């Protein structure tokens, strides 16, 4: 049984940076296998990419359109991982949601198998964010 | 006045019986294992036996048959220790050649590339081989697969063995013996008026063939004709011939050998870059000395028919490549060859090279055996390859009528008539010392 | 960065059986791996058609996916008043690649 | 040893009582090559067995050319002895004979028991 | 005293000492591969007079060494097979309510998992049905194997069959066999009328545990073997001298697809059954089993007070591998929890009965932590006519003043099967060399 | 007449008249273990050939030598030997059936160069 | 006057030949040496000495050592044939160095190292932890790998099973029999004045050493010399001590283990947490004891080569760690030890204890075949192994230094020199028991 | 005195102890393949011998007298020496190389005998 939750703030100053932590809980020894990514939309249209962050190791993998503009963080000990956007305008208005790459383990005496896409099964309920005064 | 009983020791008597051989080597690695086959006695007493006659059967003894079982079972010990090579059935994608392509490699040769794992197993490396187009069917550039995946998939063979053929010998287990044959007219039956004993016997040829036999032992003077029964259809013919025709089936494109690893230990050997300009393999017969052989056997098979009847010689009829065409091995090597140039001549009643192409098939299968095979890993180099033609398979076609346009065609879909008439003096037979006859016996009490 | 080709509305009656494909620019096959995503309205988005055709244990069986060449589809067969919600095509160039969405009336 | 082993196969019986000494010396002589070596070697000598035992506890132990105290059956052959060492051959004389061989096997077992016991008794003054 | 030494060739003398047999078969079958020396057309049965030989039974070496026999040829029998080790995957593992009963509802389960296919880069959903006793709860929940936590092993090859081909066990050279032909003959003691035999009759290696299946039974009494009747830790040995027939079945139509489990190799799954299914169930007749229920406690009378309570009770417990029945019906292997034939009390002085019966594929049998099978389905129903001829009971003690004395059948080892079989016989190797004083002198020429 | 050990149980005066029959008849998992017993018969066989061998009986099934009975072997008459069973008769030596070999042969060994002396002289 | 030949059949008359050997053990749970299918040894040594015989033996021409390596390496392979297989074990280790009251001399030595792999099921995975020494992890460009991971796959072998020396019984055959010689001053090759036969040979422990002898049979009186040439510059010259001198060789640390599942039936076992203070292994021997032994053989080389000639001791040249360390077991775990504190030396004519530093590996090569390699288990708890050294196995260097200042360091490239220490007694030779004579024989004609 | 005791004295010595030299000449894993053809190897090597003798006037026999003429060529010795004071091990060495023809001579030195005794109990 794993959620992944939100936090985050309501009314926030544009053209600063704003953050947002994702926890999960049923984890233990399962953080370092699943790659985790934050997707975000704006209301009434589809969804956006934000980028990659490593499970144990650390990778910094970023959408090309959001290069030079978002940071994300990683701790490795309490499952928490960081979202830090910077020089955010007003259309950014979007909810956020964190998600969890799937994975699909098989492994027999010859090899070992790989995943093909990017897949998310894993969801979170999301936290709405206003760009106003 | 009556007679007394005798036991007599050691008296010349046979009675027909089978028994499993044991092999016989010159002490010369190798696929035919070698390394402990015991070495043979280099003294054959060629004992003739006169005022005897002896009744042959061929097609019913098991010396073919008991020695058909040790071809399986001699490669199945040299196949277990082998690189098993299964993993690699992950998709190819697949391109085509270039580097000054003829018409005839128009499409043959095939580049592919596909994904593959390493010595560490989280972590894969792209890999390109280049394959032929009898070893990848098609998934519907595009995603190729391999043939023999889908049905079991199998090993490599071991570069350290070879798959030459060293000219074996079965000498006669103890309290046992064989005799052979040294007349002109020979069917597969008849009393043979010139019988010879030896226990360990000459050159035997484990060579493997589908449509010509090559490599086998020569006639005496003439060709005889070997048949189950010669006025039925379905039975194989034997035919073999006294001059050898000689073959030059060459691979003229000179080829690297590339080595992937697969795994810990265990190296799958690839093939590499196609060097140089690329040829199609083919073999070639003297057009001169095949016409004169053809003219030297279509005598001897008219002997068994009327004079009147015209002979056609055609193809093959039709099925599965691997039976339908020329097989065999040089130099680790399948060659898969065309044979519609050699057996299309028609007879009347009374510079000079002869070319036919050859394909390349990597993965060879075993002909009963399906339920693994073996892949041939490529040669460097330029495969050459010279033998002697000595036998030929033909089967008659169906039908015919009116006795008359009997039409002789090629087959053979059976490999144990390659050793069949390798082993046309032989067959083993049981020895027994005893005997009782009558005599004036009275033996003086004590 | 380049979004999917996706129509905003589609008609949807119960008992039919309704197509939506996905189909940008094919010129290198890259996008082997499209997958299907189902958002009822607002909430959480969900996995439905995961590797061109798999689906997970628990959706319903009506679902199906197809992958014809540089084309995909998705077809449902039977719909209900409880499955009429937005529907994304997700494929993969470079990153990431996302569609635009859909709307079953 | 002038003609070779297994030499004077279709000659006369009485021309091949001579040479019955290169057929005695000659009957002896993880792979599959392996297993079936020792068979035959195992085949070998359980053949060797086979009659030696069958001839050892006869009349004569490791006598070459033997014969014994059982009559013959005149009824069986009914042939003249002119031509069995002079004419007929050891080949074609065996199928006429071993219709009923299981038998003669038989009798020569009690034969040389009573011809024992017989000694048994002769040593009872002695 | 004229007296000289003299030997003595061909004279009968027995000495026991343990000694390999043979193998015989009456004209693929890898469970007996009876690749060995066919038996004689008449075997021969020499009687043997004015001779009292010891026999002694539980420590004869033939069922010691045919019980090593049966484990290598067990062994052998899987080698050349394919390994099931793609099976441990988390398993999506659900109920079936088509046409079930009221007692069959969660014993099979519709099953499904993901598998491989040509290409080992494409997976698939494939499904399977599986048995209660065959899957166990992790935490439409997460199933695995039993055998998952030990040790892998393989499915039995489809084509061979293990249905018991009786055999011979033949003597060797300078050996031989020896069978009593004594009616009353009591385990523990000499045969006053032993006879010599070559080659003994067909044998059939059943393995069962609670009852005995297919042997031979007696000729005119019932008879009851014990090592020691006082003592109550060993197993009691009953043979029947008539047989009861026993009806068990199948009822299920089953089918039986064959999935690809990678290169060629095939895994042979269960198929969709066909039709409504009902519990598989054994019939035993009331009035052959309850005058035959009175023929063993009659020979319980001869061995303790006659004026004594005989009870008649279920299992003692432990795994289910020992409390129920277990036999080879055409390759499926029920599993029949023996309550109705075991529940029955004795004063001092048409009517079939069923037997809940459940079927396990993976079956271990042999005590083996190391390697185990999965059983091939079987297309049709499946259907035995047999014979019950043993009894392994156990004597539960205990209590004293000759009060209550119940039996509990048991049976946990499985070697006692094959200890009324082989009760006949004894190795024996005879010395053909002797010496006896004579009065006669060798002459010297 | 009875068969295979037929007079297992007669006395040795009717049982050693027929004696022959016990001596005629002395010669996958399963081909080891066939193979095994088959290689374990013919030196069974040869074990006890060879000791009868090393004496002056090579093939004779009845025979006879000059080594003297011991008195305090057996202590018993002779006329009722003929006239019990040949496996009660057996446990009453079978401790010193060792020795017994042991002078047959030193006997025996010397009977041969016996023969090898006179038969010399001429 | 005349003579004639007599057949005489059982005369002592033996010729040299080869043959094979048997099993022989007392008092029986697993062996790796002597199976449960071994005929027990005899109960009494048949010892019967001989006289007016002078036979030459010859050691390094008998091919019993040479059967001595061919059935423990079949030994060797039998055992790891039903094993637990440790193939996937070689994805890519993240490992650090372990701190935890660490010595200077083990920094750098132990690794804490973490990786992942399967579960019983093959599709969950766990972060497992474990501990490795530095010998056999290596770095790949923090993330290490196994060294055996380029080599072939390789397994646990079952430790279940020990790899304690039994001392092992070679019994002759039938008809064949076994010389011992039992002279005290009989060197390498030439004569033995005083040889007694025997059924079969007495215990010889199989231990395995490529330095040092360990374990191995006393000398009578004083200490031997043996090589092929006396002049040789190769080929192992070797001694063997007269008087036992013991070592002690201790692993101090609280190891413990701990069960990880590969896999279905598929146990593992690796090491787990270390308890209190970790110290080097070393080996204890006496050092008043070595230099008095020492100064023995130094007698003993003054005769072969010339008087008043100073010898010098060295340590290893250079090579592999398998032939620079003095390589043995000790309770099923293999040892490594330096060994130059006991072989530094310089001796003149006219005449409390030593430590050695010592690494323990754990997959090791155990013989020169590159198709296997075996994981040493961790096994629990404080060892302390008490063996007797007896042998030395030494390599001289050339130069023409006007025969001064020889140089004696221990070498032992070839393993199965210790096996020649224990079999310098023994020889195979085979019986032939038929003999002729002439005599005047005469054989009358009934 | 034991196996094999009387193998360094003289053949007039070594003639009381043929005996027990022809007594000990019958006595899954690798062991049980190693062993078994170890077993069948030393029954073929005795019957070897056995049928050899056999083959001429005497089975068993282990003092066999044989009237084939001794040539003075191979030995050049007499009777002092060659049973008082060399062995029987120093006695093969002279005659290793002679013994293909000692053997050669002597089986058809035996078949000539038996025809006198063929016809002798047939022409009575
Ligand atoms: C074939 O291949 C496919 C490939 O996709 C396989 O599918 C994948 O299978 C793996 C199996 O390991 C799944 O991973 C697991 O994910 C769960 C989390 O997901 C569960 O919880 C979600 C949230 O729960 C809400 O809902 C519940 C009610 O159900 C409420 O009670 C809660 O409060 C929440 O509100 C839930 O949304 C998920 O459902 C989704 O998926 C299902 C299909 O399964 C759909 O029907 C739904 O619609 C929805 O889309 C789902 O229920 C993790 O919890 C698992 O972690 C366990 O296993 C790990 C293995 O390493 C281990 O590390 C973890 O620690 C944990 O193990 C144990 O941990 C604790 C002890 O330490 C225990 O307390 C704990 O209980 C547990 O026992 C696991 O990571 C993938 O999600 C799944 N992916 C997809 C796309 O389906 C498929 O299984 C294969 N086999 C087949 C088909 O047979």
């Amino acid at each position: 049984q794993v959620q992944l939750r939100e936090s985050g703030p309501g009314l926030v100053k544009p053209s600063e940076t704003l953050v947002l932590t994702c926890a999960v809980s049923g984890g233990g020894d399962s953080f370092g296998f699943h790659y985790w990514n934050w997707i975000r939309q704006p209301p009434g249209k589809g969804l956006e990419w934000i980028g990659h962050i490593g499970g144990s190791s650390g990778s910094t993998d970023f959408n090309p359109s959001l290069k030079s503009r978002v940071t994300i963080s990683m701790d490795s000990s309490r499952n928490q991982f960081s979202l830090r956007l910077k020089s955010v305008t007003a259309a950014d208005t979007a909810v956020y949601f964190c998600a969890r790459k799937g994975e699909d383990f098989y492994e027999d005496d010859y090899g070992q198998y790989f995943t093909a896409g990017w897949f998310f099964d894993l969801w979170g309920p999301g936290t709405p964010i206003i760009i106003s005064s | 006045e009556n007679l007394w009983v005798t036991v007599y020791y050691g008296v010349p008597v046979w009675k027909d019986a089978e028994t499993t051989l044991f092999c016989a080597s010159d002490a010369k690695h190798n696929v035919w294992a070698t390394h402990a086959c015991v070495p043979t006695d280099p003294n054959p007493q060629e004992i003739h036996l006169e005022n005897v006659t002896e009744e042959f059967n061929m097609w019913k003894n098991n010396m073919v048959e008991q020695m058909h079982t040790d071809i399986i079972s001699l490669w199945d010990q040299s196949l277990k220790p082998c690189v098993k090579l299964t993993p690699l059935c992950v998709t190819l994608q697949c391109t085509n050649v270039t580097n000054n392509i003829t018409d005839d490699m128009r499409g043959e040769l095939k580049n592919c590339s596909f994904n593959m794992t390493t010595e560490l197993r989280d972590k894969k490396q792209k890999v390109y081989s280049l394959f032929y187009r009898l070893d990848v069917v098609q998934i519907n550039n595009k995603e190729y697969r391999l043939i023999n995946c889908n049905t079991s998939a199998c090993t490599q063979a071991c570069p350290k063995v070879s798959f030459e053929p060293i000219p074996i010998h079965y000498c006669a287990p103890a309290g046992f013996a064989i005799l052979k044959c040294k007349d002109k007219k020979f069917n597969g039956t008849g009393p043979c008026p010139s019988v010879s004993t030896v226990q360990c016997t000459h050159g035997i040829k484990p060579v493997v063939s589908t449509q010509l036999l090559l490599n086998g032992s020569l006639a005496e003077e003439e060709v005889m004709i070997r048949s189950e029964n010669i006025t039925n259809n379905a039975k194989n013919i034997l035919v073999q011939f006294n001059t050898p025709v000689q073959i030059n089936c060459t691979r003229p494109n000179n080829n690297t050998r590339k080595s992937i690893r697969i795994g810990p230990g265990q190296a799958f050997y690839a093939t590499g870059d196609i060097i140089g300009d690329i040829r199609q393999a083919h073999c070639n017969v003297s057009k001169a000395t095949w016409n004169e052989t053809l003219g030297k056997v279509v005598k001897q098979l008219r002997k068994h028919f009327g004079n009147n009847t015209i002979i056609r010689f055609a193809n093959s009829s039709g099925g599965d490549l691997e039976v339908t065409t020329h097989s065999f091995n040089c130099g680790g090597e399948f060659f898969y060859c065309n044979t519609s140039g050699l057996f299309n001549s028609t007879w009347i009643s009374n510079n000079d090279s002869i070319t036919l192409p050859c394909r390349i098939k990597q993965i060879i299968n075993m002909w009963q055996r399906i339920g693994q095979c073996m892949y041939a890993p490529p040669i460097q180099g330029v495969i050459r390859c010279v033998s002697n033609i000595t036998g030929l398979i033909l089967t008659r076609d169906g039908g015919s009528t009116n006795s008359t346009t009997e039409t002789f065609r090629p087959g053979g879909g059976d490999m144990r008539d390659n050793w069949r008439s390798e082993l046309y003096k032989y067959k083993v037979v049981k020895i027994e010392p005893l005997g009782v006859a009558p005599t004036r016996c009275k033996r003086r009490v004590v | 960065q380049f979004v999917l080709t996706q129509p905003p509305s589609v008609s949807g009656a119960p008992g039919q059986t309704v197509t939506i494909s996905c189909t940008g620019r094919s010129s290198n096959f890259g996008g082997h791996y499209v997958q299907w995503y189902q958002q009822l309205p607002g909430t959480a988005p969900r996995l439905v058609i995961f590797e061109n055709d798999r689906r997970p244990s628990g959706v319903s069986d009506r679902f199906s996916g197809s992958q014809s060449g540089a084309s995909a589809s998705l077809t449902i067969t039977g719909l209900q008043s409880e499955d009429e919600a937005d529907y994304y095509c997700q494929c993969y160039d470079s990153s990431v690649l996302f569609g635009r969405g859909t709307r079953l009336t | 040893v002038f003609l070779g082993f297994l030499g004077a196969a279709g000659s006369t019986m009485g021309a091949a009582s001579m040479t019955l000494t290169v057929q005695a010396r000659n009957l002896l002589s993880l792979t599959v090559w392996g297993i079936k070596q020792l068979q035959a070697r195992v085949l070998a000598v359980e053949r060797y067995l086979r009659d030696q035992q069958l001839l050892g506890i006869w009349g004569c132990s490791g006598k070459l050319i033997c014969c014994t105290n059982v009559p013959w059956n005149s009824s069986w052959s009914n042939r003249n002895l002119s031509e069995i060492w002079d004419n007929m051959t050891w080949l074609q004389w065996d199928k006429e004979i071993s219709n009923y061989t299981q038998i003669i096997y038989g009798l020569l077992e009690e034969s040389q028991n009573q011809q024992e016991k017989n000694e048994q008794d002769l040593l009872a003054l002695d």
